[PDB]
RNA sequence: CUUGAGUGCAGAAGAGGAAAGUGGAAUUCCAUGUGUAGCGGUGAAAUGCGCAGAGAUAUGGAGGAACACCAGUGGCGAAGGCGACUUUCUGGUCUGUAACUGACGCUGAUGUGCGAAAGCGUGGGGAUCAAACAGGAUUAGAUACCCUGGUAGUCCACGCCGUAAACGAUGAGUGCUAAGUGUUAGGGGGUUUCCCGCCCCUUAGUGCUGCAGCUAACGCAUUAAGCACUCCGCCUGGGGAGUA
């Protein structure tokens, strides 16, 4: 959904520094939870209207971010994509 | 986590030791998931404003209990369909 | 009885649709003692639709009503027509006591398809 | 699941069949079972009397413990396997006791799951019972008509009754073929329906299978020679000129019944429909 | 002693304070789910 | 204020239905609308453990 | 670097969706009872039903549909569309805060997916309604209007089809440009002994009236058809023809 505990806790793990809400690591390591789990709730309910586009969109907001970081440094950019392991 | 609140509704026609071990009974169904059953009560011998199945009046019943959300519908209003004492039933959250 | 059912409380249904009325009173719960039509008091067409229809309907049943005796009767309504109000007044001439009277004629919550025409 | 064979010859055109992903082992017991020949629709005396049987692939017999005497004992299930005896799969059983014993497969049965056959058993599936302590609105099978006998309806592939209602006794049913009859209320019987359900939607695809099972071919009357049928004969093709169209020993097919009405059945059954 | 009369026109407003009038007017013959709210898209000023 | 309804105050629900088992809409009470959304959700949900009827018509 | 965009923090509402589960009326039918002679429908009639006892009345049962009043020029939705209730899952939106990132943005060919009703297929169910259809009546004539019935279908799941007056006949985004009046979700201030009463300000949407300006004219006018910018798509007399 997610939970806002579970929301708070992944930030630790992938924040740069504790005062941290942006650092867009946060926003698609959040958002990759959300979209794996709607997969699935989508998996069990084949059709929604609504759903799969949150996804969609979610996703192209995921990799315009992305583009940012890649733009910016590349070191942190391989360094997530193998934590993550997304985007081959 | 959450709360549910529940009602059941029992035939006023019975013996009243059906309606203790129903009781006893059914908050034992709810309970023993984990859900924690919290605030009983007996809202008490009351006339109707419909005829259920026969009937005039009958017994509304409250309990409530919080819980989450994954352990009480899932038995509780399946047996309400095989309960012939049990007459309707409903539940909501807060 | 079972033909002289005899009681003091029964009850008269009518019911007044835009081409005929027609009326009918029983006991409580109830069961036949009498009815009439427009069609059978020789009216046609039109003629049916009448509230003078309904009175002498209601009239010419309400006498076979009190053949086996009755004074008190209560009403059912259906059928929005003309007649629902001036058989009423014919039928507290019909020498009757009334007691209650509750319209029922069903609107339903949106549960059959009506005919579309016109 | 059924499945497209593609075709890549005129016999593998239009057929399906099944895909067997309902099921955990290939290999069934040594010990339940007992052998079985085919007499191919011929009495003792050898006569033929039914028509196009025969010619089969060979099989065995598999014994089920459809009465489910052995009531409140618990056990489940130790697997999933074919019958070609039956339309229908059926299940294995291992007791906590200790026997083994073969049962039918209903809908969504699986592995690990527990089962009884007494009155004190709530509704689930399998769990078997008198069918007096049941609800109104519960899909069954292997149902009892005389009590002890072991069960007999809705024994088939996929949907099975329904109870309609409750005299103390006698007790009602619907049925698939969408009829009634009062049974005893004591009788025992089963929760859910029944398992494979497209067993029906199988295009076989050809002959040769339906020689596999065994069946083998039929024959019209509109070409035999008439010394053997009514509608045979006729010089070129052979509009039936007899009404009541017949069968080969007189007695019509159509619209023609032979339920007779000197059974004791005669105040059971009510709203007889699919017949 | 209220008259079968009086009695007449309390169940006058009984019908008519109930509308059991216009719904029998209202769902006697089909409606498509559009045509009542062009009909209250111009009873939308009128008012 | 603040919660509603389920079943618990007939002083408002009487308040707010007619004898025969309608509703008075928004403009006999002139409510808010929040609290008109709440309500009916009530209502419908206190006729449906017949705590009141659906019609009243006796 | 933050004023753009976005995440956060605290809030708010919602016929938003998909699956599941109950409930009541109401029609049709059936059983039973009462009980006799018409019911039904019409511009006026007949077709139809009726002594095998209809219709009416009354109890009970069946099962399919659609979920009355609330309901509002009300809301939600990107668009189609979304109105019995409850549950499980889930997306989306607005406000105020702002400490975080630090211009990450707009458009978008190609491409890709959603998509009214009708319809096709595999099945299922099938109460009402009614193309087609049968019949009466009407008509100079009536294959039609009108009356009587009745199939497909309407209904569920799964698939397909991919159109419309799919309309605000107004492409997406950014920003400025007089007012006044309402309705919806919020926020803030004041007053009030407590604002529940009320006043004031503001955001967002939503309607109504109307300056400037525009307009061929109708008319739009802070939700522009004004003023300017960026991107896409589209038009070049009509017919032939959205046809080969």
């Amino acid at each position: 959904a997610i939970s806002q505990e579970r929301k708070n806790e992944i930030i630790k793990e992938y924040r740069v520094h504790e005062t941290d809400t942006g650092s867009p690591e946060v926003q698609i390591a959040v958002l990759t939870a959300e979209i794996n789990a709607v997969n699935e709730h989508l998996r069990t309910h084949k059709k929604d209207h609504h759903s799969r586009r949150g996804l969609l969109k979610m996703v192209g907001r995921r990799r315009h971010l992305l583009n940012y970081l890649r733009s910016k440094d590349i070191q942190r950019y391989r360094e997530l994509i193998k934590s993550l392991g997304i985007r081959r | 986590m959450r709360t549910y609140e529940v009602m059941y509704i029992v035939r006023p026609n019975i013996e009243e030791d059906a309606k203790k071990a129903l009781v006893e009974r059914f908050n034992g169904i709810l309970a023993t998931e984990g859900a924690e059953v919290l605030e009983a009560k007996d809202w008490g011998k009351r006339r109707l404003a419909y005829e259920i199945n026969d009937f005039k009046d009958g017994f509304y019943n409250i309990v409530r209990v919080k819980s989450d959300n994954n352990k009480a519908t899932d038995e509780f209003q399946r047996l309400a369909k095989i309960s012939d004492d049990i007459i309707r039933y409903m539940v909501i959250r807060e | 009885r079972r033909v002289k059912k005899n009681i003091e409380n029964g009850v008269a249904h009518i019911r007044s649709t835009f081409n005929n009325t027609i009326v009918t009173i029983t006991d409580e719960f109830g069961n036949a003692l009498s009815w009439s039509s427009a069609g059978a008091l020789g009216f046609k067409g039109s003629k049916k639709s009448t509230p003078f229809a309904a009175q002498m309907a209601s009239e010419t049943a309400s006498k076979s009503a009190m053949e086996h005796g009755l004074k008190t009767v209560e009403v059912t309504v259906k059928g929005p027509g003309p007649g629902r109000e001036s058989a009423i007044r014919a039928l507290q001439s019909a020498g009757l006591e009334v007691t209650a009277i509750r319209d029922v004629t069903p609107v339903p919550h949106n549960g059959c398809r009506p005919p579309k025409r016109r | 699941a059924i499945k497209k064979y593609k075709p890549i010859t005129n016999g593998r055109r239009n057929m399906t069949s099944l895909d067997f992903a309902e099921i955990t082992k290939t290999t069934p017991e040594k010990s339940l079972l007992k052998p079985l020949p085919k007499k191919a629709g011929r009495n003792n005396q050898g006569k033929l009397t039914v028509r196009h049987h025969g010619g089969g692939h060979k099989r065995q017999y598999r014994v089920i413990d459809f009465k489910r005497n052995k009531d409140g004992i618990n056990a489940k299930v130790d697997s999933i396997q074919y019958d070609p005896n039956r339309s229908a799969n059926i299940a294995l059983v291992v007791y906590a006791d200790g026997e083994k014993r073969y049962i039918i497969a209903p809908k969504g049965l699986e592995v690990g799951q527990i089962v009884e056959s007494g009155a004190e058993a709530d509704i689930k599936v399998g769990n078997a019972l008198p069918l007096q302590n049941i609800p109104v609105g519960t899909v069954v099978h292997n149902i009892e008509l005389k009590p002890g006998k072991g069960g007999q309806i809705a024994r088939s592939a996929g949907a099975s009754a329904q109870v309609l209602g409750k005299e103390g006794k006698y007790v009602l049913i619907r049925l698939r073929s969408g009829e009634v009859r009062m049974i005893l209320s004591t009788c025992r019987a089963t929760i859910g329906q029944v398992g494979n359900l497209q067993h029906e939607l199988v295009n076989v695809g050809k002959a040769g299978r339906s020689r596999w099972k065994g069946i083998r071919p039929t024959v019209r009357g509109s070409v035999m020679n008439p010394n053997d049928h009514p509608h045979g004969g006729g010089e070129g093709r052979a509009p039936i000129g007899r009404p009541s169209p017949m069968s080969p020993w007189g007695k019509p097919t159509l619209g023609k019944k032979t339920r007779r009405g000197k059974k004791s059945s005669d105040k059971l059954i009510v709203r007889g429909r699919k017949k | 002693n209220e008259s079968l009369e009086d009695a007449l026109r309390r169940f006058k407003r009984s019908v008519s304070k109930s509308g059991t009038i216009q719904e029998v007017r209202k769902r006697e013959f089909y409606e498509k789910p559009s045509v009542k709210r062009k009909k209250k898209s111009e009873a939308a000023r009128k008012r | 204020g603040i919660t509603h309804i389920d079943y618990k105050d007939t002083e408002l629900l009487k308040r707010f239905i007619s004898e025969r088992g309608k509703i008075l809409p928004r403009r006999v009470t002139g409510t808010s609308a929040k609290y008109q959304r709440m309500l009916t959700t009530a209502i419908k949900r206190s006729r449906h453990m017949a705590l009141l009827p659906y019609v009243k018509e006796e």
